[PDB]
């Protein structure tokens, strides 16, 4: 009949008051129902609740095929309201293994790049470099080279190739019909350039020290009030931090001066005074050898 | 017309505006003070008056 | 104590707390009568036992109101007036 | 006990005498119902059933002091009997120097007052179970007054005597509080047992068949007691409406 809000909350103030915990067969089944539910009613709290409890009472459960692979849709799904796409991404680690044992390279290709195209867009973290190998990685395929060079992108992004890739090759990244929701394709391209521009930051800092602000805005692929827009965001979230000089046009490193000068900077030297007699100890020894036998 | 809320209204206005000059002031300095009164959104005299007065 | 003064208590213990928001505070004020924060604080604490029981982390209303009666009163000699004098 | 030997109110302002008294009354374990209809009152009392060695038509909780008249014990047996045969006498003297129809308001009041003159006597035990007298004033219509061990009376919608008390008010207090009367429906005097029986049964949570249970009925001007086989009709009745 095309109800929502009805069916949702009828079985809610009944499913509740009727299962005493006896048989957990029908009773973890109906339940997702209740959840998805909730995803086509607009309600992140009813989701987010029922999301928490029978999850770790499957897992302590038996495992069953049809039961756990309903879990990996719904933890997709609250990405609608929640946009996060660093806590879904973790939930994909055991679809990723699911695929790659009990089914084929059938389904494990598609899997393997929505689970990339959601590393990619998370803010921070080391976790992304143990993703990097994963597990059945190695394959020699074109998608799953051109997903794994989208992680190793980071490091070298010059935002010059940067649409010409995802034009080129959009399996989840332009046109994603799968584990995406939305209305329009316009949250593809605003969700992707505003990750990759933070993720550019970050390794720019690392690699040139003092840099003209006049250069600057070709190599971030921003302009003159953009650049300026993205810098002062991550210090104040605290990711990164960078000097800024307006009237003259000049963006350094801001090298910080607590390391106390001499008292740390200046022990890496340590590894000079003390080779030398690691060296001159050797070299007797090895000189004796060859001139004895 | 209050005159026991009009001790807190300058109060209120500098709780709100130091925390609009801390995101400023949180990254490097050095920057243009028309461009401090834009991201305020008052007179470029009234910004440099309650700035220096903090 | 006060029905205005006691809810400097309940404020206090439900800001380190999660609460739904139809959660009725202007109840507990009005029915409670000379109690202290020890009986008022076992209230809100009972509210979190009262809902890692049905696994919800959110404290609804329900589980509000049901641990109300639960800490209402600590005194199992009371029945009513069955033991004269 | 130093100060426990005697009845006194004690040091701690405790009556240890009374906190004994109200266990002997549950010491039969006995459930009995007490309601009242607009113009008629009717009593069930539990009736135990024994071994073979006993009669259980004469084994009954409820005794008739007069007509319209009758009395509910719950509590310890000998001091039942002494009770009855001491308030048929109250009865019967004041019908002769005031000539006029005791009734149970006073007929609870006397034994309150009788209930102080056996705590005065230190030779003499109080009594120790739950007087419970109802009846049909010509005024006042239906009431029930029961008089505590330690002598308390006052009148009752729907009382009770034993452990299940707390549950069998709650049954019929939502039950009154609907039609804001404290009288049952259906001024018949024979439909009433069947809302005395239904209330019960569900506030007990234990149904009962007629040899467990007694059934007395107080009308205008006279008293009966149902037998056997008269509360047997009383269950078939409850289907027949």
């Amino acid at each position: 009949e095309g109800k929502i809000d009805e069916a949702a909350d009828i079985l809610c103030e009944l499913q509740v008051e009727t299962y005493g915990s006896m048989e957990m067969s029908e009773k973890i089944q109906f339940i997702l129902e209740q959840m998805e539910l909730s995803i086509l009613k607009g309600d992140y709290s009813q989701a987010t609740v029922l999301s928490r409890k029978i999850l770790k009472k499957t897992f302590k459960n038996p495992k069953y095929e049809s039961l756990k692979l309903e879990y990996y849709n719904l933890l997709v799904k609250i990405s609608l309201h929640k946009r996060e796409y660093l806590e879904v991404a973790q939930y994909l680690q055991e679809i990723y293994q699911t695929d790659a044992i009990k089914s084929d390279e059938a389904k494990w290709k598609p899997v393997l790049s929505h689970i990339v195209y959601f590393l990619v867009l998370s803010p921070y973290g080391n976790l992304q470099n143990d993703l990097i190998h994963k597990i059945q990685n190695d394959n020699n395929l074109k998608k799953l080279e051109s997903q794994e060079s989208l992680v190793k992108l980071f490091t070298t992004n010059e935002l010059m190739r940067w649409p010409i890739v995802q034009k080129t090759y959009e399996p989840v990244l332009n046109e994603d019909d799968l584990a995406f929701g939305g209305e329009a394709n316009k949250h593809h391209w605003e969700d992707l350039q505003k990750r990759v521009i933070e993720h550019n930051l970050r390794v720019i800092s690392e690699y040139y020290s003092r840099i003209t602000l006049l250069r600057l805005n070709e190599l971030l692929d921003l302009t003159e009030s953009q650049t300026e827009t993205y810098i002062s965001d991550l210090v104040n979230q605290g990711i990164i931090y960078a000097k800024v000089n307006r009237p003259a046009k000049i963006v350094n490193f801001e090298k910080p001066k607590n390391s106390s000068q001499l008292l740390n900077e200046w022990s890496h030297n340590v590894d000079e005074l003390l080779e030398h007699i690691e060296t001159i100890g050797h070299l007797i020894t090895k000189e004796e050898i060859m001139h004895g036998l | 017309g209050d005159e026991l809320t009009r001790s807190h209204f300058n109060a209120l206005y500098d709780t709100l505006l130091e925390s609009n000059l801390c995101k400023i002031i949180e990254p490097f300095e050095c920057v243009e003070i028309s461009h401090i009164s834009k991201i305020i959104g008052l007179d470029t005299q009234q910004v440099e008056g309650k700035l220096s007065q903090m | 104590r006060d029905r205005r003064e006691r809810r400097l208590i309940f404020g206090t213990i439900a800001s380190k707390m999660s609460l739904a928001p139809e959660a009725d505070l202007d109840s507990l004020i009005i029915r409670n009568d000379s109690l202290s924060g020890a009986v008022i604080a076992a209230i809100m604490q009972e509210a979190g036992l009262r809902a890692v029981r049905k696994n919800r982390y959110v404290i609804l209303q329900s589980d509000l109101e049901e641990a109300y009666a639960t800490q209402v009163k600590t005194d199992n000699t009371v029945d009513k007036f069955d033991f004269y004098k | 006990g130093y100060d426990r030997h005697i009845t006194i109110f004690s040091p701690e302002g405790r009556l240890y005498q009374v906190e004994y008294a109200f266990k002997a009354t549950n010491q039969t374990n006995i459930n009995s119902l007490a309601v009242r209809g607009k113009d008629c009152t009717v009593v069930i009392s539990q009736k135990k059933v024994p071994d073979k060695l006993l009669d259980p038509t004469t084994v009954s909780y409820i005794f008739c002091i007069s007509r319209t008249i009758g009395m509910v014990v719950n509590g310890p047996i000998p001091d039942a009997r002494n009770a009855a045969l001491r308030a048929k006498a109250e009865a019967a003297e004041f019908r002769y120097k005031y000539g006029y129809d005791m009734p149970c308001d006073v007929l609870a009041k006397r034994m309150a007052n009788l209930s102080q003159i056996y705590t005065q006597r230190a030779y003499m035990r109080p009594l120790g179970v739950i007087l419970t007298f109802v009846s049909v004033d010509e005024e006042l219509g239906p009431s029930i007054y029961k008089t505590d061990p330690a002598g308390y009376y006052v009148g009752y919608k729907a009382t009770a005597t034993g452990p299940k008390q707390q549950e069998i008010t709650t049954n019929l207090e939502n039950h009154f509080k609907k039609s804001k009367i404290d009288h049952i429906n259906e001024e018949s005097w024979e439909k009433v047992v069947e809302f005395a029986i239904t209330h019960m049964i569900d506030a007990l949570g234990t149904e009962f068949s007629k040899n467990d249970l007694e059934v007395g009925v107080a009308t205008k001007d006279k008293f009966f007691t149902l037998s056997a086989e008269n509360i047997e009709e009383r269950l078939v009745a409850i289907a027949e409406q």
